RNA sequence: GAUUCACGCAGUGUUAACGUGCAAAUUACUUGUCAUAUUUGAGUAUAGGGGCGAAAGACUCAUCGAACUAUCUAGUAGCUGG
RNA sequence: UGAAACUGUCCUUAGUGCAGAUCUUGGUGGUAGUAGCAAAUACUAAGAAGAGGAAAAAAACAUCUUAGAACUGAAGAGGAGAAAGGUUCCUAAACAACAUUACUUGGAUUAGGGUGAAUCGAUCCUAAAUUACAGAUGGAAAUCCUUAAGAAAAGGAUUGAAAGGGAAUAAGAUUAAUAGUUCUUAAUCAAGAGAAAUGGUAACAUAUCAUGAACUUUAAAAUGGAGUGUGAAAAUCUACGGAAGAGUUCUCUUUUCUUCUUAACAAAAGUAAAUUCCACUGAAAUGAAUCAAUCAGAGAAGUGGAAUUUAUUGGCUUUGUAAGAAAUUCAAUGAAUUGUGGUAUUUUUGCAGUCUUCAUAAAAAUUAAAGGGAAUCUUUUGCUCGUACUAAUAACCGCAACAGGUCUCCAAGAAGCAAAAUCUUUAGUUAAAUAGAAUAACGCAGGUAAGGGAAGUCGGCAACAUAGCUCUGUAAGUUAGCAAGAAAGAGUAGCUCUGGUGAUCGAAUCAGAACUUUAAAGGUUAGGGG
RNA sequence: GUCAUCUAAUUAGUGACGCGCAUGAAUGGAUCACCGUGAUUCCCACUGUCCCUAUCUGCAAUCUAGUGAAACCACAGUCAA
RNA sequence: CUGUUGCUUAUAGACGAUGGCAUCAGAAAUCGGUGUUGUAAGCCUCUCGGGUAUUGAAUG
């Protein structure tokens, strides 16, 4: 909604910002595994459910 | 509209080299109205004009 | 019309948030979270839910303070 | 290159929609830099950008139809799809001619013709349906006062 | 708490379509109804031998002649299968 | 082949030998390049960009612009909100996967950008209801009570509405995207700072004026529905007079079309409709009046006044704001214009009386007034949070870009009784699970048909048929209200005229008469009857 | 069920009869105006329901380019006795 | 020799197949014959007009 509580849009912005792949520079490490987000999500895919 | 076209069309096509390639030739048909069709063949069309 | 077409006018939510567990739980009409048992003073636990207990507990968060307390 | 940018931004500086924006199908790259708004309105003001007029639509013939109607050209029995009370009501024919007869007695009782007992009589008989228009209740009392002044 | 049409809604018939469907109940036409015992949103109240029911054992989150979930529980099986 | 562990014998030990349990988990075939990618009327030509229309027609080619042709048809496939979603919004780069072909497109990938309030909301108040301390109850968990039980709270506590109540902001411009929020101009509100008046007979009236405490009272906030009439505005239509631009024009058309606008807040030239009161006088031969009513010696009508309502001040025109804005043109920033009307329709908004209920259709915050008589213009500030986008034949809920479902606001022309069906304007769109060729059967959807006319069938199922309006006419039965649109019959077009219905020029409506024709509701819509 | 009537023809319909397997009075009996997306029968009208089928249109099905499942499957798949 | 291919091929046809021709080939307009409708547009008369006509019709 355009209505909502302060702390309720700060919850949405986290998962806004957790939204996001791992960076280049990660990726370059050695012994490293992790390449791909796998707790991403979409708007599309996925409700977050809250 | 999409449901009628006149029973008759009188077309002028020419063939044209095509200016990019010079080996090749294109196709423009052209439209000529004519007040009627009676007594009207196949002709050639040629300028022949400075 | 039970199945497909009922589900349209589901756009009113029975549960939000809970502000001691953070779950989507806090039952609105009744007043109080189904998941920690909130405004309840004491923690919601029964035996029956085992796998409940392993899921919030003890030692399943930060141990911020109690870290210190039991190495010292 | 795709100037679907400048189709919504043209719009609006042009308060019109996107049917009526001519951009100029042979200035495609001089329009496709106007990326903004302040550009948009440099190229409308260069012409490259144009309005389109509205689509025309003409009441000629609505025009004829009611004139020829005024003269009853087509007001038949066959052309008539509602009921009489519906097409000309009749409570607001009662309405008319109760403002009009009481108009009509006020105004000879003002001007003395009648006095207030012969007005009264006359009110109730053209309360109760006793003329059908003006006339029939001017007669009446012109007849009605030769009687008295006999 | 008259008769009808329309916006809407329903579901009489076709026992039409579809029936590994648009759809775990929809579509088309026909039909009915379409403001006072009317329609509808949000808030709120009522909870499982309970609720609610102009009453069909109907509805209570695709679950109802007793919901869902977890524990007792690897319930017992003279019966079926290996 | 594979590159770092393993084997033979004797004892000991067992989570020790699989073809089955609709066995469990994982992987994979035939079916099979098969069924399918067929609701939502629809695309075409030229050009551009791109690796991506080639070619012995490989008959089809995604995006953008232009031209043509079209659809939704203003109860919309338009412009916005509430819930729900949560960044899907905007731009650029980029197309591996995804949207049943493809995509240079995208609600998809990557990276950036974006949500501005004293005046809008939340916050504040209470509604149905909800929850505390103390108390009461219970073995317990806990239950009850919400002002009654209390040394608690002048009177009773918490929460409960982004549709109820509520201090106060508008126009224009602006952004790739936010805007009653930014900018320009102009306002408003709240909280601050710098022995006590007159007028009118009266109803009542005076840019603060002209004191008014405790206490009490009154009013407001704040109250159903139906139906009729009517004031005003807006939209549509139209009369007069034009200014500017555009369309058609070898056939005519002094022609058809487009623009001619103006806010909040205030002013007071001119002038309304309705209602209620006041003064004079006293009504019968009873009058006054309405569409309807209704009213009058506890006082009519008349004359003269007062007040209030009419989307801010005070309803409308007009004025300030304010033309300097905006609209439409012209020239290359500068110039031009921006009258007056209507006894027309619809919507909106008030008003006045009528009807209806064994239904009488919220409260509080908060505000004003009264009774009483105790006491003696300038300027400052205005905190917190929401604000992007969709709101649906693709942003929500149904496993999805699902023909299902989901609360509202605004609303043009024709035609008609009609917001019906049908067509169009402003706006949106031509994409919405792929197409091309051919034109077999059998299908799904839509039709027609000689003669007969329910003989078909369980059964007139399905289809046909009737159908609008006006006039004539209308039975048995009956709870006397109905049956009834009973049934049945006649009329209906086009053109040229005449008459009736008003006010001091105008309304569509009704009736009649000539003449002509393909003899007229029927394109759409539209009862079969007994 | 018997008698009438409806039809050319009536296990259907309607009107009578009634020792009624086993009707009957708020288990309510009888009556029925108006009303009914209720059940039943018959008339008129109309018609592809039918005699008896013919034919027209759109979308499929056919073939092709691209894309591309599922149910089912002991092994399989000509007959007579 | 046969097949493909072409005539957007027919006496054939779901696709194959089948039938015909393939440079004296084929296709196309135009004209004539032959039909359908009912008398065009500009000025009752022009007017037995005008329009259509293989698409699965017949000549040149």
């Amino acid at each position: 909604t355009g209505h909502k509580g302060f702390s309720y849009k700060l919850k949405l912005g986290k998962k806004i910002h957790q939204n996001r792949g791992v960076p280049q520079w990660f990726r370059m490490k050695t012994g490293n595994t992790i390449n791909y987000n796998f707790k991403r999500r979409h708007w599309n895919r996925r409700k977050m459910g809250m | 509209g999409i449901r009628s076209v006149a029973d008759r069309i009188r077309v002028r096509m020419a063939r044209l080299p095509i200016e990019g390639e010079e080996g090749k030739f294109y196709t423009l048909v052209s439209y000529v109205p004519v007040a009627s069709f009676k007594g009207l063949v196949t002709k050639t069309v040629e300028e022949a004009e400075n | 019309t039970k199945g497909t077409s009922c589900r349209g006018t589901r756009h009113n939510k029975t549960h939000i948030l809970c502000k001691r567990c953070g779950k989507r739980s806090w039952h609105l009409q009744k007043q109080r979270c189904a998941s920690c048992g909130y405004p309840d003073a004491k923690m919601r636990q029964y035996a029956w839910g085992y796998k409940a207990l392993r899921r919030r507990t003890q030692g399943t968060g930060r141990m911020r303070h109690l870290k210190i307390a039991l190495k010292r | 290159v795709s100037l679907k940018l400048q189709k919504r931004l043209a719009a609006s500086v042009l308060k019109c929609g996107n049917r009526k924006v001519w951009l100029d199908p042979n200035e495609t790259p001089e329009i496709s830099l106007a990326n903004s708004r302040k550009a948009i309105r440099k190229l409308i003001k260069d012409r490259l950008i144009i309005k389109k007029p509205a689509a025309m639509h003409s009441r000629a013939r609505v025009v004829e139809r009611k004139q020829a109607k005024i003269l009853g050209r087509h007001t038949g029995h066959g052309k008539r799809k509602g009921t009489k009370n519906a097409r000309t009501p009749q409570k607001t024919l009662w309405i008319i001619r109760m403002r009009v007869l009481r108009r009509l007695l006020l105004k000879y009782r003002t001007t003395g013709k009648i006095d207030k007992h012969m007005y009264h009589d006359f009110y109730l008989k053209v309360k109760g349906n006793q003329y059908k228009n003006k006339k029939a209740l001017m007669e009446s009392i012109f007849k009605a006062l030769e009687e008295k002044k006999l």
